DNA sequence: TACCACAACGAGGTACCTCTCCACCAC
DNA sequence: GTGGTGGAGTACCTCGTTGTGGTA
RNA sequence: GUGGUGGAGAGGUA
């Protein structure tokens, strides 16, 4: 997506694009002199004018002609690796003599076609090679679902983990956001029999297999558990029934 | 496993005059604290009324006088050699 | 007195001088003289 | 290089002072690799041409210039002693002999930074590099990203999976050879042969 | 059912009746022998059994019998779940202390006993002993002593001196209280001292043996006998692989406790020595204090870990400190998480789901249909095809969930918007595809961010998401009535693509029958996307409600827009297409849609939209290259003027000519002048760019490249951007907020020095690094909001009070900041409205103001309205459905039942992150008019106005105020009321620059004890620059002259004394220090003249500052009472200035000390409201002084510049509606029916008034006075203890609660949450209200 | 069609009785005790029970009665 | 005797994922 | 394995209340 | 007629 450019301002991707279009070029070029069968001489003076361009510096001529210059040709095939350094790096007008001399688009953009209309783009657009990663963070990894399962023998709620099984946390801001909707029932069942009730998760078990949904109230046994708790605190704690 | 470098505090003396509101007042040519790489803390703070206060890394401000005469330093001499 | 009289002025902890960055061999000359100390005590205890 | 653990600040201690960058942090702790989050500025890394002193401060390279001509001796230098050296940009015109040929070439005194002439230069840096972390080094027109999107390029550079047939990428920044010598994953000559 | 949970203290008796058991055994489960011991913490006798229905020896294994104790097994069989009810006891040795009320910041026991706890302490550590039964002796009662001190004692007196120890002692003093006897003797006493520390300390008294003589607690439970304790399952021990167990702390503590007590029973028997023992129950006391809590006292440790053990409060407290994550947090079944994954074919009301997911979610649904159609008989068969996953199961897992809505939500839900329902569509993935425009409200972008999943299972709670949690449902923002389901960047790039017009494009000029043509000519290519062309078109006009009038217009456009307005629904005129369609045009002419159109149809064209919008936007080849930034070429030319300047100034600098901190501010100004011109230039360059030839002549239009257009669309970027990225980046600045003095010339696009790059790295870090502690501060402040507005629920329907707030356009500075219109819409009127002319009834009562309503106001020149607000609506326990405007997220008014008070509170918390003049200009030509001016004209007419409350106000030719001024005092005015003034006239000529002493009275004056030296000085200034007199401070003054104050007597030209009006005394103001006299003595002065002359934050923070009303550490110095004001005397250092009021002279005036700075002026007029001495505003004497309708004001005014800064827009229902929160309680001055002083419920003190009104007297009716509660201070002091438990200080608040016996009637929404009942709001209103009804009615 | 919860939720100005009445509705349809006086397009009780509501030709006169 | 410096308590964001690692003694 | 259990090493936030012993 | 997770530490994601 272009439109990611220009809020996070990092023009790094556009000349990435930009240069790697031209080492794909350079590229497919010298495959294609080396498709062509061309003697060791025109290879070699290519590439010198490929590395007497702007930076650097060549050290050619000191290579054997058969051996060195066609491995390296046979390396190179795939596209020639840049070296930019972070803040020697390339110029603007380095990547441009180079593109030319790749003889690609000059402004880096070129106008595409639609893969399924067949009908060109108006505008041109920048295409290119950019090195792209995939990061250690897989779905595989990540696709937790939970039914029911095994619950805390304290108070009786899904455990936690993706690797046990869990169930996610309807945090306190959940509610709240639960709450700013008029739906109250649905807090209640999350609240009550979706969790911590002993005697209605079986049972609304029973009612959904069944198709009924009912789902009988009951008593969270967590609150039992703070009752407990803060009588063993020594404060008397009761319901006027 | 690595171990990770830890960037951590010099030991040394340090002087710190940072501005706070603790004086209630413009600024306070606040206290200097001593690190050693292994045991106490020693802390000279400076009272917002001219008076400079000494004490341990875990106990409660007290006058610098305390420190000087356990030093061995006279009430005079420590007078005599510090003041002028 | 010289700071406060105006003499001289505060350090600045922002100096990657005023700190210093360790190494595991400080840390583990710092376990191993911790150790030493247990073991010392111990046997002054014992070779008494 | 982190700052947390024992004898170290935790991070209920934060503040402001210790998560921020400095002047010293110039060429010895990576000022834009760091972990976004609770521990941010606390975790830091070292420069590329981090060096540790024999007291345990960082030390950081400079080649010593003479007035005119830029002498070839080259010196670690740590934070205290870079006060009185005026320390130049390690680009600059140069006059094919060593002689800075620009009049106003932007210096740092006493870590403010600022223009000056070549005729009052001290030191001047080794490479743009020595500032960057070793991640940091690797992206490619790093000079044309912000600096946040510069941390999180190296965060996530950091977190890259090897994939089934790794392929050399087409743009680099020459530290690729670098670092792939120094991490032991690749069988090295011990002796020629 | 039940209901009134309760709270009280532990009667031992009570505790035994808890207790099964006496556990007498530390020592737990044998590991040995897999059984818990005797009397063990873990002990069948006391707790129950181990498996279901069995005895220790297996003697009845028998289910039958499910009560029945067996004889060698005495253990009682019965269910095994028992074993978490069941709880037993300790019998101490000796009777311990209890911490919390001893440790607690009042402590409660030394509160009993009338002295502090240094003294318990003391005792309570056997250090000094207590006098028991003094009788007739030496020693009293109170009296406390040494082992010296004791022996002397006993020796003196023998007997009739009982000398304790202990907590012992305590006990036997708590007993010996005498409650009513202590409650009487400190009733009569506490009238008898009028010092308000000791009458304060004896009210405390006094409520303490008032709360449990009511509550009928007695004193001695405080230090316990017998403690109980924990259920084992709830302190279980757990073993792991390999032989390791696993032991709570409570374990541990329970163990130590219960060795000590064993150690002191066997101590004693033996009468072991009395250091030993009386040791041995201190180290008791101890091992008690830490189980029952830890830290407080002595932070005990567990073996071979730092990590300290974790005693009873911290269970009480739950996981996340407080947030009770047992209690609220709650993990939930039939729940997952997924990464998201934007489905660009998805309608709005659906959303994608990975397959796998949905069968194991909804896997009890796919086991009841299965059964039921047949292909299962029994459930292991179904478990079978469900792993295998035959072609059969899809079928009917796309059945149930075909039309089953499901509930989604993100991490942060920051409004009820971050959590919506969705119709799940099964998709093959492992991803959640997500509707692209919802992620607007989720604020998730689709790097990385999961997305949690849940699914209501009750036809209750599937219907509750259907038809109030649907996305479809929830389109306009509850903050503010603005839709929030609004096209994002990439659909907005195209819309903005498409509706563009290029002035030579193929097909312009040529004209179309029908929108249909218009497609079919484009799509065939033969017509440019943007082409000036005429289209006749078919409108259908909603003008009149009931008939659609449809016509028929041709008009000249362009072809996309055409193409987009087939789009449209048939209620909205064709020409809301015909502009260029920018991101806020979009979001009004949606809103507008919704509003005209209606919902369903509204929700059609944002999907219809959406789709077009996509679509055009990959038709358009827009896309991002180096070439796109366009540097301008005078940059360089500018740059390099700029540093030829710099570098002129350096060297100027360098040559001390210039100083260095005028040079700093020289140069910043010089950069920052070079940075505007650069960006202005090249924001020229790139709007501009773009040059084209129309048959001939070539010419210039808006620009096409792209950049262009993801900056002005606003689908992505900003002006400050592409400032950074085409243009020199400007300064930055240092860690310290100074701005570096040497910006960075060059842009993203030229790449940057080492050096730029360091210092970018600063700034990007500051931003970094503060991101997250605001969040962390955002999170705080929202939690205590929602927790201090939870209650408060729409409840009645009407209050019909005729109290509302004058409520007007914010006119603040010269320009109007915001319409009338927009502050009254969606709110309701509390009276009439009235044209210019009166008596015209234009808006009659309190109707809804609407579209139709605001635009008739717009239409007439209604400028001051007076709206129902939630600070009226008097209803108790809830708020009228009138007084709170229209609902946000409805078109409709709010219907009862709707949690206002968390919406409110999720409104305003949720932008948290978001946050981090001498004379008077008019600005436009208008009507001058005057406002609260009192002053009298100058001898010239030049009306000097020394009143210190006055504004000027430019009404406009219609009569509003465009704007207005504030008129400082002593400020000279070219009065011309309603003369119309042109344009940047200074009309009025201010120039205070010091504090002048105006001169009403004319006359030759007489400068008495003015003397030269001791209280004056005729010290003139070089080249003559005043020929005047300086007083003499009174301090500089000789000694005494320091007494000596100059006293200009007020005398005519010939000798006429002179008065001021309404006081005798002459008008002669002392001329103190630092003032200008420059009139002569004698000299006669005209009215009006200057006598003597005395020279005179932001964010989350001040938002936090406000919401807690804090005192600020000078708050400005505010008048008492209006009238005649005297001076200060400085002599005791506090400057008392009397205040004479006029109608009735009240000298009460306090003294205000002389460290802060007054520029009150003496003898000057009161006015109650004004302030004395400037400063920072405090709202609690706004409150108590200005009244309850002006401090809000203030406070929604200031809440709002902070939001309005950052450009975040909120309705102020929200705010005001968290202050009516805030004052929900009110002092009481003189009750007649309750205590003379006490902060208690304004619901209590109108139903008291009420009752006594129609009572026992009618002086027993109260007065009482608004008293102002922070938020997290209010919300402490709730009825219900409950939630202040669940909030915060849990300890405190439990103390509380357990001292006053407090019951709670479970009526607010989080004790319901957390006892897991139905909402008193929402769709549980009707369960409540029935449930009252039964109740109250028999 | 779908559930028409907007112009029917302004009929009873309410949006929550006529969840109410609506979940009341759908029990009477899963117990079976009752008809769809709409015809049946082929869905679950709620969204029939919406419909239902929707057109107006059941309210709690007529829920009570059918009860 | 009403301010006042000083000390202590009490708060300081949600949710999720990965890894390792868990009282000593002692006849 | 089954009873039995006490201190040298550590101190490095940041407000904001709230209660307290000191002085004017 | 029966169904199996505490705490700490570190790192990471949004
Ligand atoms: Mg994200």
């Amino acid at each position: 997506n272009p439109l990611g450019v220009p809020s996070r301002m990092n023009v790094g991707q556009i000349l990435e694009t930009h240069l790697g279009l031209a080492a794909k070029g350079l590229g497919e070029k010298i495959n294609r002199m080396l498709e062509e069968q061309r003697k060791v001489a025109e290879l070699r003076k290519f590439l010198h004018e490929i590395y007497n361009e702007i930076g650097g510096r060549e050290e050619n001529l000191d290579e054997l002609g058969d051996n060195e210059i066609l491995a390296l040709a046979k390396n190179l095939r795939g596209g020639v690796p840049m070296a930019t350094p972070v803040f020697d790096g390339a110029k603007e007008r380095e990547i441009k003599a180079m593109l030319k001399l790749a003889d690609l688009p000059e402004s880096g953009q070129m106008r595409l076609f639609d893969g399924r209309t067949g009908n060109q783009f108006e505008r041109p657009t920048t295409v290119g090679y950019m090195y792209m990663l995939k990061l250690n963070h897989l779905v595989d990894d990540k696709m937790h679902a939970r039914s029911t399962g095994s619950y805390s023998l304290v108070t009786q709620q899904p455990l936690g983990g993706k690797a046990q099984f869990g169930g996610q946390r309807f945090g306190e801001m959940e509610v709240w956001a639960l709450e700013a909707y008029g739906a109250a029932y649905t807090l209640q069942e999350m609240l009550t029999v979706k969790s911590d009730d002993v005697n209605g998760r079986t049972k609304m078990y029973k009612n959904i297999v069944d198709g009924d949904h009912r789902m009988e109230a009951g008593m969270p046994e967590s609150f039992n558990v703070l009752i407990k708790e803060i009588r063993s605190l020594g404060i008397d704690i009761e319901l006027e029934t | 496993r690595v171990i990770v470098s830890q960037l951590h505090r010099s030991p040394g003396v340090f002087f710190d005059h940072d501005r706070g509101k603790t004086h209630s007042s413009g600024k306070l040519l606040y206290s200097a604290r001593i690190i050693p790489y292994r045991g106490s803390w020693l802390d000279f703070e400076f009272d917002p009324k001219d008076c400079v206060f000494v004490r341990i890394d875990r106990r409660r401000k007290l006058p610098a006088s305390v420190l000087l005469r356990a030093l061995g330093y006279s009430t005079e001499e420590i007078l005599n050699a510090f003041y002028a | 007195v010289d700071i406060r009289n105006g003499k001289g002025i505060v350090d600045d902890i922002d100096h990657l001088g005023n700190r210093r960055v360790r190494c595991v061999g400080e840390m583990a000359e710092n376990q191993f003289r911790v150790g030493l100390v247990r073991v010392e005590r111990a046997v002054k205890e014992r070779l008494s | 290089v982190s700052a947390l653990g024992p004898g170290g600040l935790t991070r209920e201690r934060a503040g402001f002072e210790v998560r921020d960058v400095h002047p010293t942090h110039y060429g010895r702790v990576c000022p834009i690799e760091t972990p976004e989050g609770p521990n941010i500025g606390l975790i830091n890394s070292l420069a590329t041409y981090a060096r540790t002193n024999k007291y345990g401060f960082l030390e950081s390279p400079y080649r010593v210039v003479k007035d005119s001509l830029v002498t070839d001796e080259i010196v670690f230098l740590s934070a205290i002693e870079e006060a009185d050296h005026v320390i130049a940009q390690a680009s600059a015109t140069l006059n094919e002999k060593g002689q800075l040929v620009d009049e106003l070439v932007a210096v740092r005194h006493l870590n403010e930074f600022t223009v000056k002439a070549p005729e009052d230069v001290t030191l001047m840096d080794v490479s743009p590099k020595q500032v960057v972390s070793v991640a940091a080094s690797l992206i490619p027109f790093l000079e044309h990203d912000d600096a946040n999107r510069a941390l999180m390029g190296s965060n996530m550079q950091r977190q890259a999976v090897p994939t089934l047939r790794a392929d050399k990428p087409l743009v680099g920044t020459g530290m690729e050879r670098n670092v792939a010598r120094d991490s032991g994953v690749c069988v090295v000559a011990r002796r020629g042969g | 059912e039940f209901d009134a949970i309760r709270i009280g203290l532990a009667s031992p008796e009570m505790i035994r009746s808890w207790s099964f058991g006496e556990v007498k055994k530390p020592e737990t489960i044998n590991y040995r022998t897999f059984k818990p011991e005797r009397d063990g913490l873990f002990c069948a006798k006391i707790f129950g059994p181990v498996k279901d229905y069995e005895c220790l020896c297996g003697k009845y294994k028998r289910l039958k019998h499910r009560g029945v104790i067996c004889e060698k097994c005495g253990v009682e069989v019965a269910l095994a779940k028992v074993r978490r009810e069941r709880m037993g006891h300790i019998e101490l040795a000796s009777p311990v202390a209890h911490i919390w009320f001893l440790k607690s910041l009042p402590s409660r026991i030394g509160l009993l006993l009338d002295m502090t706890l240094r003294d318990i302490e003391r005792v309570l550590y056997f250090e000094s002993y207590v006098v028991i039964d003094p009788g007739m002796t030496t020693l009293e009662k109170g009296q406390l002593l040494n082992d010296e001190q004791y022996f002397e004692a006993l020796e003196e007196f023998g007997d009739d001196f009982d000398a304790r120890m202990g907590a012992e002692a305590v006990h036997e003093l708590l007993n010996a209280i005498d409650l009513e006897h202590e409650i009487g003797r400190l009733r009569e006493e506490i009238p008898q001292t009028n010092s308000e520390t000791k009458i304060k300390k004896l009210s405390k008294r006094l409520k303490l043996m008032e709360a449990f003589q009511g509550s009928g607690n007695k004193p001695e439970w405080m230090v316990l006998t017998v403690l109980p304790v924990l259920p084992p399952d709830l302190r279980p021990l757990v073993p792991l692989d390999g032989g390791r167990f696993a032991t709570s702390d409570l374990n541990d503590l329970y163990r130590r406790v219960i060795n000590r007590n064993n150690r002191l029973k066997r101590l004693l028997d033996l009468a072991a020595p009395d250091i030993i023992v009386r040791n041995e129950k201190r180290m008791l006391q101890e091992a008690v204090d830490a189980l029952l809590d830890n830290g407080r006292r002595g932070r005990a440790i567990t073996g071979s870990n730092k990590r300290p053990l974790k005693s009873l409060a911290d269970m009480i407290k739950g996981k996340q400190g407080r947030f009770r994550q047992n209690l609220l947090g709650k993990r939930v079944d039939y729940s997952g998480r997924s990464v998201i994954t934007v489905g660009p074919t998805l309608r709005l009301h659906q959303c994608g789901l990975p397959k796998k997911m949905a069968l194991e979610l909804f896997k009890p649904f796919i086991f009841g249909k299965l059964e039921g159609r047949g292909m299962a008989t029994t459930i292991k068969a179904a478990k079978k095809m469900v792993e295998r996953e035959l072609p059969e199961v899809w079928d009917v897992l796309a059945e149930v969930i075909r039309e089953h809505p499901v509930l989604l939500n993100r991490a942060p839900t920051l409004h009820r918007l971050g959590i919506q329902a969705f119709e799940p569509v099964l998709i093959e993935g492992k991803a959640i595809q997500l509707h692209p425009l919802v992620c607007a409200a989720y604020n998730a972008d689709f790097d990385g961010d999961q997305m949690a999943v849940h699914v209501p299972l009750t036809l209750e709670a599937q219907l509750e998401a259907r038809a109030l949690m649907m996305s479809t449902n929830n389109i306009l923002s509850p903050a503010n009535g603005e839709p929030i389901i609004v096209p994002s960047q990439d659909v907005v790039m195209g819309l903005y693509y498409m509706t563009r017009e290029a002035i030579n494009a193929k097909g312009e000029g040529m004209a179309f029958a029908d929108l249909q043509e218009v497609d079919r000519a484009y799509r065939s290519g033969q017509a440019s996307l943007h082409a000036r062309v005429k289209v006749r078109i078919n409108e259908k006009i909603k003008g009149e409600d009931g008939q659609l009038t449809a016509n028929t217009r041709i008009v000249d456009t362009t072809v996309g827009r055409a193409l987009l307005f087939q789009v449209v629904p048939a209620g909205l005129p064709f020409d809301v297409v015909n502009q260029s369609m920018k991101k806020k045009a979009i979001s009004k002419l949606i809103n507008h849609c919704y509003r005209v159109v209606g919902l369903k149809d509204t929700v059609i064209f944002a999907d219809q939209l959406m789709y077009t919008g996509f679509a055009y936007s990959t038709i358009s080849g827009v896309s991002i290259g180096v070439n796109d930034f366009v540097i301008p070429d005078e940059k360089a030319r500018i740059i390099n003027a700029a540093t030829d300047e710099v570098k002129e100034i350096e060297s100027q600098y360098a040559s001390g000519l210039v100083t260095q901190g005028e040079k700093y501010n020289k140069v910043i100004d010089l950069w920052s002048k070079a940075n505007d011109e650069v960006s202005k230039a090249m924001m020229a360059n790139l709007s501009k760019e773009k040059v084209v030839d129309r048959e001939g002549k070539e010419v210039d239009q808006e620009s096409f490249n792209s950049m262009y257009m993801m900056a002005d669309s606003g689908a992505r970027g900003s002006a400050a951007q592409i400032r950074q990225l085409a243009g020199m980046r400007g300064l930055m600045a240092k860690p310290d907020g100074s701005i570096i003095e040497t910006p960075i010339t060059a842009n993203f696009r030229e790449g940057l020095n080492v050096l730029q790059y360091f210092i970018s790295t600063h700034g990007a870090r500051k931003g970094l690094a503060d991101t997250a502690l605001k969040t962390a501060n955002s999170g705080y402040l929202t939690r205590r909001l929602v927790d201090v507005a939870q209650d408060l629920v729409v409840t009645e329907i009407d209050c019909g009070t005729e109290h509302g707030l004058l409520m007007s356009p914010h006119i603040e500075g010269g320009d109007v900041v915001e319409p009338l219109g927009e502050r009254v819409l969606g709110r309701v009127i509390a009276r009439d409205v009235f044209k210019p002319g009166s008596d015209e009834v234009i808006v009659p009562a309190g109707t809804l103001i609407d579209e139709k309503w605001v635009d008739f106001l717009e239409v007439m020149s209604v400028d001051e309205v007076v709206v129902r607000s939630p600070i009226t609506c008097e209803t108790r326990h809830g708020i009228c459905a009138m007084c709170y405007g229209r609902d946000l997220a409805r078109g409709h008014r709010v219907n009862i039942g709707e949690a206002v008070g968390v919406i409110a509170a999720q409104s305003i918390g949720e932008p948290g992150t978001q946050l981090t003049a001498d004379n008077v200009q008019v600005k436009n030509g208008g009507t001058i008019r005057l406002h609260n001016l009192k002053h009298v004209v100058r001898a010239d007419g030049a009306l000097v106005a020394v009143s210190r409350s006055g504004e000027l106000a430019v009404a406009d030719d219609f009569g509003r105020e465009r704007e207005r001024y504030k008129l400082p005092y002593g400020a000279v005015i070219s009065v011309k009321e309603g003369d119309k003034v042109d344009p940047g006239a200074i009309v009025a000529k201010w120039d205070p620059h010091t504090h002048p002493i105006v001169t009403e009275v004319d006359g030759t004056v007489a400068f008495v004890g003015m003397e030269e030296g001791i209280t004056v000085k005729r010290q003139t200034d070089e080249l003559t620059g005043l020929t005047n007199i300086e007083v003499m401070d009174p301090k500089d003054r000789p000694a005494a002259g320091k007494d000596i104050r100059p006293a200009v007597k007020l005398i005519d030209a010939a000798g006429k004394d002179l008065l001021l009006p309404g006081t005798d005394v002459p008008a002669q103001y002392f001329l103190p220090a630092n003032a200008l006299v420059n009139l002569t003595d004698g000299a006669k002065v005209s009215i009006g003249d200057v006598v003597a002359r005395i020279p005179q934050t932001g964010g989350l923070p001040r938002v936090a500052d406000l919401f807690e009303a804090r005192r600020p550490k000078e708050p400005s110095i505010l008048a008492e009472i209006s009238g005649t004001i005297s001076f200060g005397k400085e002599t005791k250092g506090k400057r008392r200035l009397v205040i004479t009021p006029n109608d009735g002279s009240d000298p009460y005036e306090e003294l205000i000390p002389k460290w802060r700075h007054l520029n009150v002026f003496e003898g000057e007029q009161v006015n109650r409201g004004e302030v004395i001495s400037d400063g920072p505003s405090n709202p609690h004497d706004i409150l108590r002084l200005l009244g309850v309708s002006s401090l809000a004001k203030y406070i929604v005014n200031e809440i709002q510049d902070v939001y309005r800064l950052q450009g975040v827009k909120i309705n102020d229902k929200h705010i005001e509606t968290i202050l009516r929160q805030m004052l929900r309680k009110v002092e009481v001055s003189e009750s007649g029916d309750s205590s003379f002083i006490k902060g208690d419920q304004v619901e209590l003190t109108q139903v008291l008034e009420e009752n006594e009104q129609l009572g026992t007297e009618d002086k027993f009716p109260a007065k009482y006075e608004r008293v102002l509660l922070g938020i997290t201070k209010a919300s402490l002091s709730t009825e219900s203890f409950i939630s202040a438990a669940s909030f915060q200080e849990t300890t405190r608040v439990l103390t509380e609660a357990a001292v006053t016996g407090k019951r709670d009637f479970l009526r607010g929404l989080k004790e319901n949450v957390v006892v897991g009942r139905l909402i008193p709001a929402g769709t549980g209103l009707a369960y409540h209200s029935e449930r009252k009804r039964q109740r109250d009615l028999g | 069609a779908r559930v028409t919860v907007e112009d029917c939720l302004d009929n009873v100005d309410n949006r929550f009785e006529l969840v109410m009445l609506a979940t009341k509705r759908a029990r009477q349809l899963a117990t079976g005790g009752k008809e769809p006086k709409v015809a049946w397009e082929n869905d679950k009780p709620t969204v029939v029970a919406l419909r239902e509501i929707a057109s107006g030709l059941v309210d709690e006169n007529v829920v009570q009665q059918e009860d």
